[PDB]
């Protein structure tokens, strides 16, 4: 019943692929909510103009 | 209702609110205040941090 979110930001200079390095992810937030999640989506900010 | 100032007990309005809880079904989030004491140092004591 706990939703855990961990996050990390890292500057990158490589063009496309993931970098060859190591970096841990410190905890960001914990939420005490009980939902039996099975699937998820994503949100896009398209330029409506 | 027939609420009137001249009415005695048993007829005057009374404000009543009932409070209800749950019993160990979801992660608890409404709990009583937690007490605290003064912090001592350099003395053999017991602690509840
Ligand atoms: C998981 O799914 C079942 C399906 O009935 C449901 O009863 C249960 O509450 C769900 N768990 C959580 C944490 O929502």
């Amino acid at each position: 019943g706990y939703f855990k979110i961990y996050s990390k930001h890292t500057p990158i200079n490589l063009v496309r692929d993931l970098p060859q390095g190591f970096s841990a992810l410190e905890p960001l937030v914990d939420l005490p909510i009980g939902i039996n999640i099975t699937r998820f989506q994503t949100l896009l900010a398209l330029h409506r103009s | 209702y027939g609420f009137q100032p001249t009415n005695g007990v048993g007829y005057q309005p009374y404000r009543v609110v009932v409070l209800s809880f749950e019993l160990l079904h979801a992660p608890a989030t409404v709990c009583g205040p937690k007490k605290s004491t003064n912090l001592v140092k350099n003395k053999c004591v017991n602690f509840n941090f």
